[PDB]
Protein backbone atom coordinates (compact mmCIF):
# COMPACT_ATOMS: atom_id res chain seq x y z
CA UNK A 1 0.00 0.00 0.00
CA UNK A 2 3.06 2.21 -0.51
CA UNK A 3 2.85 4.39 -3.62
CA UNK A 4 5.29 6.93 -5.07
CA UNK A 5 3.47 9.04 -7.67
CA UNK A 6 5.63 10.94 -10.15
CA UNK A 7 4.60 13.91 -12.27
CA UNK A 8 6.26 16.33 -14.65
CA UNK A 9 8.68 15.67 -17.44
CA UNK A 10 7.83 15.51 -21.11
CA UNK A 11 9.46 17.05 -24.13
CA UNK A 12 12.01 19.76 -23.35
CA UNK A 13 14.20 21.61 -25.78
CA UNK A 14 17.98 21.63 -25.26
CA UNK A 15 19.14 24.24 -22.78
CA UNK A 16 15.73 24.20 -21.10
CA UNK A 17 14.81 23.43 -17.51
CA UNK A 18 12.45 20.92 -15.92
CA UNK A 19 11.30 20.01 -12.42
CA UNK A 20 10.01 16.55 -11.52
CA UNK A 21 7.91 15.79 -8.46
CA UNK A 22 7.38 12.58 -6.50
CA UNK A 23 4.52 12.43 -3.99
CA UNK A 24 4.81 9.60 -1.45
CA UNK A 25 1.76 8.08 0.25
CA UNK A 26 1.63 5.11 2.60
CA UNK A 27 4.91 5.72 4.47
CA UNK A 28 6.19 8.16 7.06
CA UNK A 29 7.93 10.08 4.26
CA UNK A 30 9.54 12.39 6.82
CA UNK A 31 11.70 9.55 8.11
CA UNK A 32 12.87 8.09 4.81
CA UNK A 33 15.98 8.64 2.76
CA UNK A 34 15.25 9.57 -0.85
CA UNK A 35 17.17 9.29 -4.11
CA UNK A 36 16.83 9.95 -7.84
CA UNK A 37 18.04 7.53 -10.52
CA UNK A 38 17.60 7.46 -14.28
CA UNK A 39 17.72 4.83 -17.02
CA UNK A 40 18.85 6.17 -20.38
CA UNK A 41 18.05 4.38 -23.66
CA UNK A 42 20.86 1.92 -24.27
CA UNK A 43 22.56 2.82 -20.98
CA UNK A 44 22.40 1.27 -17.53
CA UNK A 45 21.08 2.76 -14.33
CA UNK A 46 22.69 6.04 -13.31
CA UNK A 47 22.62 7.42 -9.77
CA UNK A 48 21.73 11.12 -9.71
CA UNK A 49 21.62 11.91 -6.00
CA UNK A 50 20.14 11.29 -2.58
CA UNK A 51 18.69 13.45 0.18
CA UNK A 52 18.47 12.94 3.93
CA UNK A 53 15.10 12.84 5.73
CA UNK A 54 15.82 16.36 7.00
CA UNK A 55 17.79 17.54 3.94
CA UNK A 56 20.85 17.94 6.18
CA UNK A 57 23.32 16.58 3.60
CA UNK A 58 22.51 16.17 -0.10
CA UNK A 59 24.74 13.93 -2.24
CA UNK A 60 24.94 14.16 -6.02
CA UNK A 61 26.98 12.09 -8.40
CA UNK A 62 30.20 14.04 -9.05
CA UNK A 63 29.75 13.97 -12.83
CA UNK A 64 26.37 15.74 -12.91
CA UNK A 65 26.32 17.64 -9.61
CA UNK A 66 25.91 20.98 -11.41
CA UNK A 67 22.92 20.04 -13.59
CA UNK A 68 20.50 18.78 -10.93
CA UNK A 69 19.08 20.08 -7.65
CA UNK A 70 17.35 17.69 -5.23
CA UNK A 71 14.83 18.98 -2.70
CA UNK A 72 11.95 17.71 -0.58
CA UNK A 73 8.95 18.99 1.41
CA UNK A 74 8.18 16.58 4.24
CA UNK A 75 5.04 18.60 4.99
CA UNK A 76 3.70 17.84 1.50
CA UNK A 77 5.17 14.31 1.41
CA UNK A 78 6.82 15.27 -1.88
CA UNK A 79 10.29 14.95 -3.42
CA UNK A 80 11.47 17.24 -6.21
CA UNK A 81 14.24 17.09 -8.80
CA UNK A 82 15.00 20.16 -10.92
CA UNK A 83 17.32 19.83 -13.92
CA UNK A 84 18.54 23.16 -15.33
CA UNK A 85 20.10 23.70 -18.78
CA UNK A 86 19.57 20.15 -20.02
CA UNK A 87 21.47 18.48 -22.87
CA UNK A 88 20.50 15.96 -25.53
CA UNK A 89 21.78 12.96 -23.56
CA UNK A 90 19.64 13.86 -20.53
CA UNK A 91 16.73 12.11 -22.25
CA UNK A 92 15.96 9.13 -20.03
CA UNK A 93 13.45 7.59 -17.65
CA UNK A 94 13.86 9.29 -14.27
CA UNK A 95 12.86 7.25 -11.22
CA UNK A 96 12.11 8.27 -7.63
CA UNK A 97 13.41 5.82 -5.00
CA UNK A 98 13.21 5.62 -1.20
CA UNK A 99 15.88 3.78 0.81
CA UNK A 100 15.04 0.88 3.07
CA UNK A 101 18.19 -1.23 3.36
CA UNK A 102 18.44 -0.61 -0.37
CA UNK A 103 16.40 0.80 -3.23
CA UNK A 104 13.21 -0.41 -1.60
CA UNK A 105 10.27 1.57 -3.03
CA UNK A 106 10.19 2.94 -6.57
CA UNK A 107 8.02 5.31 -8.55
CA UNK A 108 6.52 4.58 -11.95
CA UNK A 109 9.14 6.82 -13.57
CA UNK A 110 8.60 9.85 -15.80
CA UNK A 111 10.09 10.07 -19.28
CA UNK A 112 12.02 13.21 -20.23
CA UNK A 113 12.69 13.74 -23.94
CA UNK A 114 15.28 16.38 -24.84
CA UNK A 115 15.21 17.33 -28.52
CA UNK A 116 15.21 20.58 -30.50
CA UNK A 117 13.36 19.04 -33.44
CA UNK A 118 10.06 20.26 -34.81
CA UNK A 119 7.31 17.87 -35.81
CA UNK A 120 8.40 16.21 -39.06
CA UNK A 121 6.70 13.48 -41.04
CA UNK A 122 8.69 10.30 -41.59
CA UNK A 123 10.29 8.91 -44.72
CA UNK A 124 9.30 5.32 -45.51
CA UNK A 125 11.94 3.30 -47.38
CA UNK A 126 11.50 -0.38 -48.29
CA UNK A 127 13.71 -3.03 -46.70
CA UNK A 128 13.74 -5.61 -49.47
CA UNK A 129 16.04 -8.63 -49.86
CA UNK A 130 18.02 -9.19 -53.01
CA UNK A 131 16.53 -11.84 -55.29
CA UNK A 132 16.66 -15.05 -53.25
CA UNK A 133 18.16 -18.16 -54.82
CA UNK A 134 18.24 -20.38 -51.73
CA UNK A 135 15.58 -23.06 -51.33
CA UNK A 136 12.72 -20.97 -49.97
CA UNK A 137 14.62 -19.68 -46.98
CA UNK A 138 11.73 -17.83 -45.33
CA UNK A 139 12.03 -14.30 -46.60
CA UNK A 140 11.92 -11.07 -44.64
CA UNK A 141 10.57 -7.73 -45.79
CA UNK A 142 9.97 -4.50 -43.96
CA UNK A 143 9.73 -0.75 -43.98
CA UNK A 144 12.19 1.77 -42.58
CA UNK A 145 10.40 4.70 -40.93
CA UNK A 146 13.15 7.30 -40.78
CA UNK A 147 13.55 10.88 -39.57
CA UNK A 148 10.23 11.61 -37.86
CA UNK A 149 9.14 13.50 -34.73
CA UNK A 150 7.42 13.19 -32.21
CA UNK A 151 7.17 9.59 -31.08
CA UNK A 152 3.71 8.13 -31.89
CA UNK A 153 3.82 6.22 -35.19
CA UNK A 154 1.77 3.20 -36.31
CA UNK A 155 2.86 0.63 -38.90
CA UNK A 156 0.54 -2.02 -40.36
CA UNK A 157 0.85 -4.44 -43.27
CA UNK A 158 -1.66 -4.87 -46.10
CA UNK A 159 -4.08 -2.53 -44.29
CA UNK A 160 -4.10 -4.85 -41.28
CA UNK A 161 -4.76 -8.11 -43.11
CA UNK A 162 -1.17 -9.22 -42.47
CA UNK A 163 -0.32 -9.79 -38.81
CA UNK A 164 1.36 -13.23 -38.69
CA UNK A 165 5.10 -12.79 -38.18
CA UNK A 166 5.11 -8.98 -38.22
CA UNK A 167 7.69 -7.37 -35.93
CA UNK A 168 7.53 -3.58 -35.58
CA UNK A 169 10.46 -2.52 -33.42
CA UNK A 170 10.48 0.29 -30.85
CA UNK A 171 11.80 3.54 -32.23
CA UNK A 172 15.27 4.87 -31.45
CA UNK A 173 16.05 8.56 -31.02
CA UNK A 174 18.77 9.29 -33.56
CA UNK A 175 21.62 11.69 -32.84
CA UNK A 176 19.88 14.27 -35.06
CA UNK A 177 16.97 14.63 -32.62
CA UNK A 178 14.63 12.60 -34.83
CA UNK A 179 13.29 9.08 -34.36
CA UNK A 180 13.75 6.04 -36.59
CA UNK A 181 11.79 2.79 -36.66
CA UNK A 182 11.78 -0.56 -38.45
CA UNK A 183 8.82 -2.84 -39.17
CA UNK A 184 9.53 -6.35 -40.41
CA UNK A 185 7.53 -9.35 -41.63
CA UNK A 186 8.60 -12.88 -42.55
CA UNK A 187 6.87 -14.66 -45.45
CA UNK A 188 7.52 -17.80 -47.47
CA UNK A 189 10.08 -17.03 -50.16
CA UNK A 190 7.95 -18.85 -52.74
CA UNK A 191 5.33 -16.08 -52.55
CA UNK A 192 7.60 -13.06 -53.06
CA UNK A 193 6.73 -12.65 -56.75
CA UNK A 194 3.04 -13.56 -56.51
CA UNK A 195 1.95 -11.68 -53.36
CA UNK A 196 2.08 -7.90 -52.97
CA UNK A 197 3.14 -6.64 -49.53
CA UNK A 198 2.33 -3.07 -48.46
CA UNK A 199 3.24 -1.43 -45.15
CA UNK A 200 0.98 1.39 -43.93
CA UNK A 201 2.80 4.08 -41.94
CA UNK A 202 0.74 6.63 -40.01
CA UNK A 203 2.23 9.69 -38.28
CA UNK A 204 -0.73 11.51 -36.77
CA UNK A 205 1.36 14.37 -35.30
CA UNK A 206 2.28 15.36 -38.88
CA UNK A 207 -0.90 14.32 -40.74
CA UNK A 208 1.22 11.91 -42.77
CA UNK A 209 0.12 8.63 -44.36
CA UNK A 210 2.43 6.49 -46.49
CA UNK A 211 1.57 3.21 -48.19
CA UNK A 212 4.78 1.66 -49.50
CA UNK A 213 4.96 -1.53 -51.54
CA UNK A 214 7.97 -3.72 -50.71
CA UNK A 215 9.28 -5.86 -53.59
CA UNK A 216 12.71 -7.40 -54.21
CA UNK A 217 15.30 -5.92 -56.55
CA UNK A 218 15.23 -6.55 -60.29
CA UNK A 219 18.77 -7.95 -60.56
CA UNK B 1 12.09 8.61 16.56
CA UNK B 2 13.80 6.14 14.16
CA UNK B 3 14.01 6.70 10.37
CA UNK B 4 14.20 4.05 7.58
CA UNK B 5 17.75 2.68 7.14
CA UNK B 6 19.49 3.95 3.97
CA UNK B 7 21.60 1.92 1.53
CA UNK B 8 24.92 3.41 2.79
CA UNK B 9 26.33 4.32 6.21
CA UNK C 1 36.29 8.56 -11.36
CA UNK C 2 35.97 4.87 -10.49
CA UNK C 3 34.41 2.18 -12.68
CA UNK C 4 32.24 -0.71 -11.46
CA UNK C 5 32.36 -3.93 -13.49
CA UNK C 6 29.96 -6.89 -13.70
CA UNK C 7 29.62 -9.94 -15.94
CA UNK C 8 28.21 -9.04 -19.34
CA UNK C 9 25.56 -11.77 -19.13
CA UNK C 10 24.96 -15.17 -17.56
CA UNK C 11 22.81 -18.19 -18.37
CA UNK C 12 21.41 -20.81 -16.00
CA UNK C 13 18.53 -23.27 -15.66
CA UNK C 14 15.62 -23.31 -13.20
CA UNK C 15 16.66 -24.91 -9.93
CA UNK C 16 20.36 -24.14 -10.33
CA UNK C 17 22.33 -21.46 -8.47
CA UNK C 18 23.95 -18.42 -10.10
CA UNK C 19 26.53 -15.96 -8.76
CA UNK C 20 26.96 -12.42 -10.03
CA UNK C 21 30.13 -10.50 -9.15
CA UNK C 22 30.82 -6.78 -8.97
CA UNK C 23 34.38 -5.42 -9.12
CA UNK C 24 35.58 -1.97 -8.09
CA UNK C 25 38.38 -0.31 -10.03
CA UNK C 26 39.76 1.47 -6.95
CA UNK C 27 40.73 -1.87 -5.40
CA UNK C 28 39.13 -4.72 -3.50
CA UNK C 29 35.44 -4.28 -2.75
CA UNK C 30 35.05 -3.81 1.00
CA UNK C 31 32.01 -3.77 3.27
CA UNK C 32 32.54 0.00 3.46
CA UNK C 33 31.45 0.09 -0.21
CA UNK C 34 27.91 -0.96 0.83
CA UNK C 35 27.19 -2.99 -2.29
CA UNK C 36 23.65 -2.63 -3.63
CA UNK C 37 21.87 -4.91 -6.10
CA UNK C 38 18.95 -3.71 -8.22
CA UNK C 39 16.90 -5.82 -10.63
CA UNK C 40 15.31 -4.63 -13.88
CA UNK C 41 12.78 -7.01 -15.40
CA UNK C 42 11.29 -6.44 -18.87
CA UNK C 43 9.40 -3.19 -19.50
CA UNK C 44 11.59 -1.17 -17.10
CA UNK C 45 10.40 -2.97 -13.96
CA UNK C 46 12.97 -1.99 -11.33
CA UNK C 47 12.90 -3.69 -7.94
CA UNK C 48 15.52 -3.39 -5.22
CA UNK C 49 17.03 -6.58 -3.82
CA UNK C 50 20.06 -6.07 -1.55
CA UNK C 51 21.79 -3.15 0.13
CA UNK C 52 24.74 -2.62 2.45
CA UNK C 53 26.50 -5.70 1.04
CA UNK C 54 24.23 -8.33 2.62
CA UNK C 55 21.04 -6.68 3.91
CA UNK C 56 18.16 -7.46 1.56
CA UNK C 57 15.19 -5.13 1.30
CA UNK C 58 12.33 -6.64 3.34
CA UNK C 59 9.93 -8.81 1.36
CA UNK C 60 12.52 -10.20 -1.07
CA UNK C 61 12.78 -14.01 -1.13
CA UNK C 62 15.67 -15.67 0.67
CA UNK C 63 17.16 -17.20 -2.49
CA UNK C 64 18.72 -13.79 -3.18
CA UNK C 65 21.76 -13.45 -0.91
CA UNK C 66 24.43 -10.75 -0.88
CA UNK C 67 28.00 -11.46 0.18
CA UNK C 68 31.66 -10.64 -0.47
CA UNK C 69 33.65 -13.09 -2.58
CA UNK C 70 37.32 -12.17 -2.52
CA UNK C 71 37.85 -8.73 -4.06
CA UNK C 72 34.30 -8.39 -5.42
CA UNK C 73 30.77 -8.05 -4.12
CA UNK C 74 28.56 -11.00 -4.96
CA UNK C 75 24.84 -11.63 -5.45
CA UNK C 76 23.95 -15.33 -5.40
CA UNK C 77 20.59 -16.56 -6.67
CA UNK C 78 20.35 -20.07 -5.21
CA UNK C 79 17.58 -22.18 -6.74
CA UNK C 80 16.82 -19.67 -9.47
CA UNK C 81 13.42 -19.51 -11.17
CA UNK C 82 12.20 -18.16 -14.49
CA UNK C 83 10.82 -15.09 -12.73
CA UNK C 84 14.43 -14.28 -11.76
CA UNK C 85 15.43 -13.70 -15.41
CA UNK C 86 16.31 -9.99 -15.45
CA UNK C 87 19.15 -7.47 -15.62
CA UNK C 88 21.00 -7.06 -12.31
CA UNK C 89 22.71 -3.75 -11.55
CA UNK C 90 25.41 -3.25 -8.93
CA UNK C 91 26.09 -0.08 -6.94
CA UNK C 92 29.16 0.65 -4.81
CA UNK C 93 29.25 3.44 -2.22
CA UNK C 94 32.32 5.65 -2.65
CA UNK C 95 32.20 7.78 0.51
CA UNK C 96 29.80 10.42 -0.86
CA UNK C 97 28.19 8.90 -3.97
CA UNK C 98 26.96 5.71 -5.60
CA UNK C 99 28.38 4.39 -8.87
CA UNK C 100 26.18 1.93 -10.75
CA UNK C 101 27.58 -0.91 -12.83
CA UNK C 102 26.93 -1.73 -16.47
CA UNK C 103 24.60 -4.55 -15.40
CA UNK C 104 24.54 -8.33 -15.86
CA UNK C 105 21.89 -9.86 -18.13
CA UNK C 106 21.01 -13.03 -16.22
CA UNK C 107 19.10 -15.60 -18.27
CA UNK C 108 17.05 -18.39 -16.69
CA UNK C 109 16.09 -20.86 -19.40
CA UNK C 110 12.33 -20.90 -19.98
CA UNK C 111 12.56 -22.92 -23.21
CA UNK C 112 15.09 -24.53 -25.52
CA UNK C 113 17.60 -22.01 -26.82
CA UNK C 114 16.67 -20.65 -30.24
CA UNK C 115 19.18 -19.18 -32.67
CA UNK C 116 18.17 -16.09 -34.66
CA UNK C 117 17.48 -16.04 -38.38
CA UNK C 118 19.70 -13.26 -39.74
CA UNK C 119 18.79 -11.04 -42.69
CA UNK C 120 20.61 -8.08 -44.22
CA UNK C 121 18.92 -5.22 -46.07
CA UNK C 122 20.83 -2.86 -48.39
CA UNK C 123 19.79 0.79 -48.66
CA UNK C 124 16.97 1.70 -51.01
CA UNK C 125 17.62 3.77 -54.12
CA UNK C 126 15.09 6.44 -53.12
CA UNK C 127 16.94 6.90 -49.82
CA UNK C 128 20.26 7.20 -51.66
CA UNK C 129 18.74 10.16 -53.51
CA UNK C 130 18.59 11.80 -50.06
CA UNK C 131 22.35 11.71 -49.41
CA UNK C 132 22.45 9.14 -46.60
CA UNK C 133 22.23 5.35 -46.74
CA UNK C 134 21.27 2.92 -43.97
CA UNK C 135 21.93 -0.82 -43.93
CA UNK C 136 19.55 -2.81 -41.70
CA UNK C 137 20.29 -6.19 -40.10
CA UNK C 138 17.44 -8.27 -38.68
CA UNK C 139 17.73 -11.09 -36.13
CA UNK C 140 14.40 -12.91 -35.99
CA UNK C 141 12.85 -14.99 -33.20
CA UNK C 142 15.73 -15.91 -30.91
CA UNK C 143 16.14 -16.70 -27.21
CA UNK C 144 17.79 -15.62 -24.93
CA UNK C 145 18.03 -11.85 -25.39
CA UNK C 146 21.83 -11.67 -25.20
CA UNK C 147 23.14 -11.32 -28.75
CA UNK C 148 26.02 -9.45 -30.37
CA UNK C 149 25.78 -7.96 -33.87
CA UNK C 150 28.84 -6.45 -35.55
CA UNK C 151 29.15 -4.58 -38.85
CA UNK C 152 32.02 -5.16 -41.29
CA UNK C 153 32.42 -2.86 -44.31
CA UNK C 154 35.19 -4.34 -46.47
CA UNK C 155 36.40 -6.27 -43.41
CA UNK C 156 36.48 -3.02 -41.40
CA UNK C 157 34.71 -3.41 -38.05
CA UNK C 158 32.42 -0.39 -37.73
CA UNK C 159 31.61 1.39 -34.48
CA UNK C 160 29.58 4.45 -33.56
CA UNK C 161 27.26 4.36 -36.59
CA UNK C 162 24.98 1.47 -35.55
CA UNK C 163 21.84 1.64 -33.41
CA UNK C 164 20.02 -1.42 -32.04
CA UNK C 165 16.36 -1.94 -31.18
CA UNK C 166 14.85 -5.04 -29.57
CA UNK C 167 11.23 -6.18 -29.36
CA UNK C 168 9.53 -7.26 -26.17
CA UNK C 169 9.67 -10.90 -25.09
CA UNK C 170 6.76 -12.84 -26.57
CA UNK C 171 4.67 -14.28 -23.75
CA UNK C 172 3.98 -17.37 -25.89
CA UNK C 173 7.40 -18.64 -26.99
CA UNK C 174 9.59 -16.12 -25.12
CA UNK C 175 11.52 -15.16 -28.27
CA UNK C 176 12.97 -11.77 -29.24
CA UNK C 177 13.79 -9.92 -32.45
CA UNK C 178 16.61 -7.48 -33.18
CA UNK C 179 17.12 -4.70 -35.73
CA UNK C 180 20.57 -3.10 -36.00
CA UNK C 181 20.67 -0.12 -38.36
CA UNK C 182 24.02 1.08 -39.72
CA UNK C 183 23.84 4.59 -41.17
CA UNK C 184 26.41 6.03 -43.56
CA UNK C 185 26.78 9.00 -45.85
CA UNK C 186 26.02 8.29 -49.48
CA UNK C 187 29.68 9.12 -50.12
CA UNK C 188 31.06 6.51 -47.71
CA UNK C 189 28.52 3.89 -48.81
CA UNK C 190 29.42 4.17 -52.49
CA UNK C 191 33.14 4.17 -51.65
CA UNK C 192 33.08 0.62 -50.25
CA UNK C 193 31.66 -2.60 -51.67
CA UNK C 194 31.23 -5.47 -49.18
CA UNK C 195 28.73 -4.97 -46.35
CA UNK C 196 28.37 -7.72 -43.76
CA UNK C 197 26.47 -8.36 -40.52
CA UNK C 198 28.11 -10.84 -38.13
CA UNK C 199 25.83 -12.27 -35.42
CA UNK C 200 27.01 -14.16 -32.32
CA UNK C 201 24.44 -16.04 -30.23
CA UNK C 202 24.35 -18.79 -27.62
CA UNK C 203 22.37 -21.06 -29.94
CA UNK C 204 25.14 -20.82 -32.54
CA UNK C 205 28.26 -22.98 -32.46
CA UNK C 206 30.04 -20.43 -34.68
CA UNK C 207 28.99 -16.83 -35.36
CA UNK C 208 27.09 -16.48 -38.65
CA UNK C 209 27.66 -13.67 -41.15
CA UNK C 210 25.09 -12.47 -43.70
CA UNK C 211 26.51 -10.09 -46.32
CA UNK C 212 25.87 -8.43 -49.68
CA UNK C 213 27.87 -6.33 -52.13
CA UNK C 214 26.89 -2.86 -53.32
CA UNK C 215 25.58 -2.78 -56.88
CA UNK C 216 25.52 -6.59 -57.17
CA UNK C 217 22.93 -9.31 -56.61
C1 LIG D 1 10.29 4.87 8.97
C2 LIG D 1 10.45 4.01 10.20
O1 LIG D 1 11.16 3.03 10.16
N1 LIG D 1 9.79 4.34 11.33
C3 LIG D 1 9.94 3.50 12.52
C4 LIG D 1 8.72 3.67 13.42
O2 LIG D 1 7.55 3.20 12.74
C5 LIG D 1 8.92 2.85 14.70
O3 LIG D 1 9.02 1.46 14.37
C6 LIG D 1 10.21 3.30 15.39
C7 LIG D 1 10.45 2.45 16.64
O4 LIG D 1 11.59 2.95 17.34
O5 LIG D 1 11.31 3.15 14.49
C8 LIG D 1 11.19 3.93 13.29
C1 LIG E 1 18.56 3.07 11.28
C2 LIG E 1 18.99 4.29 10.58
O1 LIG E 1 20.06 4.39 10.06
N1 LIG E 1 18.13 5.27 10.55
C3 LIG E 1 18.47 6.49 9.90
C4 LIG E 1 19.67 7.06 10.59
O2 LIG E 1 20.82 6.27 10.35
C5 LIG E 1 19.99 8.40 10.04
O3 LIG E 1 20.30 8.26 8.69
C6 LIG E 1 18.80 9.27 10.05
C7 LIG E 1 19.22 10.56 9.37
O4 LIG E 1 18.85 11.72 10.13
O5 LIG E 1 17.77 8.59 9.36
C8 LIG E 1 17.29 7.42 9.97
Amino acid sequence: EVKLLQSGGGLVQPGGSLKLSCAASGIDFSGYWMSWVRRAPGKGLEWIGEITPDSSTINYAPSLKDEFIISRDNAKNTLYLQMTKVRSDDTALYYCVSYYEGFAYWGQGTLVTVSAASTKGPSVFPLAPSSKSTSGGTAALGCLVKDYFPEPVTVSWNSGALTSGVHTFPAVLQSSGLYSLSSVVTVPSSSLGTQTYICNVNHKPSNTKVDKKVEPKSC
Amino acid sequence: GSTAPPAHG
Amino acid sequence: QAVVTQESALTTSPGETVTLTCRSSTGAVTTSNYANWVQEKPDHLFTGLIGRTNNRVPGVPARFSGSLIGDKAALTITGAQTEDEAIYFCALWYSNHFIFGSGTKVTVLKRTVAAPSVFIFPPSDEQLKSGTASVVCLLNNFYPREAKVQWKVDNALQSGNSQESVTEQDSKDSTYSLSSTLTLSKADYEKHKVYACEVTHQGLSSPVTKSFNRGEC
